[PDB]
């Protein structure tokens, strides 16, 4: 109904910390939501929630909403909050004295631990009525609620420190230029892997079993460009996986997935190619179309054994309190794994195509100076396995010292790390598809 | 910068011989296939003999070991010895090197021909 200035910048402040919903979902514990947290019923009937819904907003949803709809329910949130505050002898003292935008974060606050839990931050709430600021400021950053939830309490506490929206100013620019710097990303491993495709598909001299291999790991690079990479980019830029329990774990499976193929297709290639330069006549007498082929499948077969296989038996699993916090909350979709799993499919993904495609290109180069008593065949070797292990051991190394010390890796630069081999697949076009039939193909798909 | 120069050709009867040079100038990769191609009038391009610079050989199956391929290391040069020479092997003949300094594709470096005739 009636809305404000004021009510609508504590809609767009918990719009960051909690996200919205235009559709009913599921909370922690399975009860139907909408909006930005509003509790729709306890009871397990989606037609009870929307009898519900469609009695609060005035109109047959169906179980959609707008976003104004949204507020109308926020709203009557933020009043229950208020009125249950001023009922409460240790937090009515200190709302009455507060301006508007520090009131804000008061009522964030009750809404992420609830009435009975901010009441209980008796001194520095003291310290908020008699407005000591910075005192109050650095009383919070010691708290429990601090150390659970670092980012939100930073958010909330600059919020009281300066009476200012900066916090929440910073935090829609901070996403807003992830969004345009991964949308670019996002379009360069679709790109470049579109073009490899076709130019292979409508040239008739690029149809060579290496380049049948080729076009399977530009296959695998580009299901990651359109799938895994822009779903991974939502995380990032809302911090919340917002598509639901179901998709989350088919998301995480379509992203080993991908990236089992696409490194097994380089160790593939890898071998391929010295089959083919150091015996090159028995190559061709070894290897059919058939074989060719065979083996591709056998790498998407292997890659569906590590990544749909155990991730939809739940054999990932871990067992702890962040583990399971996890998997009951839907907004969460952290690959949270136990270390076996952690261990087997690093082994399988990464380690043996490793110090398999370590070992071939290293027996390439020392039977090359076994002849020569150049190095523009040096510098190949040295990027094609320089940019490999740069993009992706930085993340399996945190990976498996995580999977025994999980301590030591923050889940920053665990994201980071492994954002570098998302980059891969934007490498990997621009590494093996430069020949002269290459080459000379994209500018004719272009002009 | 590197540029294929081939000699031996010419004419002679069935049952003649030959003996073809190919000089490869400039320096290139050391893993690599030398070889010899022919095409005559009417038929198209086909191989006739390759070898690797570690020293496995393929020969046609028009060659029940009439030609010998072979290189002399130490020198980009590869020679192919035509003996028992029937009629049917009148075309220009064409030297090739696979060149393999990019270890991912082929490059080719063509020489442009030497004719040979061979009369009955
Ligand atoms: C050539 C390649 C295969 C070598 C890479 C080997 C990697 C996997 C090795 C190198 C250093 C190792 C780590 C060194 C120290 C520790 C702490 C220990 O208390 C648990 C294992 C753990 C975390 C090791 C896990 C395996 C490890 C990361
Ligand atoms: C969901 C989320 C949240 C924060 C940051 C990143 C992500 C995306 C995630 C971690 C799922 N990417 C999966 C990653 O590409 C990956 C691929 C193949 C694998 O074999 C493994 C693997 O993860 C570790 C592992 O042991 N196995
Ligand atoms: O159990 C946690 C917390 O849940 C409620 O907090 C919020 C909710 O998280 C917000 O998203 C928002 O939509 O309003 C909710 C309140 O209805 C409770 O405030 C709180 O009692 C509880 O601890
Ligand atoms: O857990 C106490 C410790 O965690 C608190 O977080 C709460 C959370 O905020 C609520 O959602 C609740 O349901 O679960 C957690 C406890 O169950 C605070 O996060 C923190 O400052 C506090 O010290
Ligand atoms: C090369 C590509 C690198 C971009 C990857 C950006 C990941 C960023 O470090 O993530 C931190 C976020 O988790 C904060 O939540
Ligand atoms: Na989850």
């Amino acid at each position: 109904d009636y809305k404000d200035d004021d009510d609508a910048n504590i809609f767009e402040m918990l719009r960051i910390d909690e996200g919205l919903r235009l559709k009913i979902y599921k909370d922690t514990e399975g009860y139907y939501t909408i909006g930005i947290g509003h509790l729709l019923t306890k009871s397990p009937s989606l037609n009870a929630a929307k009898s519900e819904l469609d009695k609060a907003i005035g109109r047959n949803t169906n179980g959609v909403i707008t976003k104004d709809e949204a507020e109308k329910l926020f709203n009557q949130d933020v009043d229950a909050a208020v009125r249950g505050i001023l009922r409460n002898a240790k937090l009515k003292p200190v709302y009455d004295s507060l301006d508007a935008v520090r009131r804000a974060a008061l009522i964030n606050m009750v809404f992420q631990m609830g009435e009975t839990g901010v009441a209980g931050f008796t001194n520095s709430l003291r310290m908020l009525q008699q407005k000591r600021w910075d005192e109050a400021a650095v009383n919070l950053a010691k708290s429990r609620w601090y150390n659970q939830t670092p980012n939100r309490a930073k958010r909330v506490i600059t919020t009281f420190r300066t009476g200012t929206w900066d916090a929440y100013a910073a935090s829609q620019q901070w996403t807003a230029g992830m969004g345009l710097l991964m949308a670019l990303i996002v379009l360069l491993i679709v790109a470049g892997n579109v073009l490899v495709i076709v130019a292979i598909a409508k040239t008739p001299r690029l149809q060579t079993l290496t380049n049948l291999f080729i076009m399977s790991l530009a296959s695998a690079d580009l299901v990651m460009g359109l799938l895994v990479v822009p779903f991974g980019a939502t995380i990032v830029v809302w911090g919340r996986w917002e598509y639901g329990s179901f998709f989350c774990e088919l998301w995480t499976s379509v992203d080993v997935l991908c990236v089992t193929a696409s490194i097994e297709t380089l160790c593939v290639i890898a071998l391929d190619r010295y089959l083919a330069i150091t015996s090159p006549f028995r190559y061709q007498s070894l290897l059919t179309r058939a074989r060719a082929r065979g083996l591709v499948c056998t790498v998407w077969a292997i890659s569906a054994l590590v990544s749909f296989l155990p991730i939809l038996m739940h054999w990932w699993r871990a067992e702890s309190d962040e583990a399971r916090r996890c998997y009951n909350d839907p907004k969460c979709c952290d690959f949270v794994t136990n270390r076996a799993y952690a261990i087997a499919s690093s082994v399988v993904s990464f380690y043996v195509p490793l110090c398999i495609m370590a070992f071939v290109y290293l027996r390439v180069f020392r039977e090359a100076q076994k002849q020569v008593k150049e190095q523009k065949a040096l510098k190949t070797l040295g990027i094609i396995m320089g940019v490999f292990t740069l993009c992706w051991l930085p993340f399996f190394l945190a990976n498996v010292v995580k999977a025994f010390h999980r301590e030591l890796v923050p889940d920053r630069l665990f994201v980071f790390f492994n954002w570098l081999g998302y980059a891969n697949s934007a490498f990997n076009p621009i590494i093996y598809c430069r020949s002269p039939d290459f080459r000379k193909a994209f500018q004719g798909l272009l002009c | 910068q590197v540029q294929l120069q081939e000699s031996g050709g010419g004419l002679v009867q069935a049952g003649g011989s030959l003996r073809l040079s190919c000089a490869a100038s400039g320096s290139i990769f050391a893993l690599n296939i030398m070889g010899w191609y022919r095409q005559a009038p009417g038929k198209q391009r086909e191989l006739v003999a390759a070898i690797h610079s570690g020293g496995t050989t393929n020969y046609a199956n028009s060659v029940k070991g009439r030609f010998t391929i072979s290189r002399d290391n130490a020198a980009n040069t590869v020679y192919l010895q035509m003996n028992s020479l029937k009629p049917e092997d009148t075309a220009v003949y064409y030297c090739n090197v696979k060149d393999f300094g990019a270890i991912i594709y082929d490059y080719d470096y063509w020489g442009q021909g030497t004719q040979v005739t061979v009369s009955s």
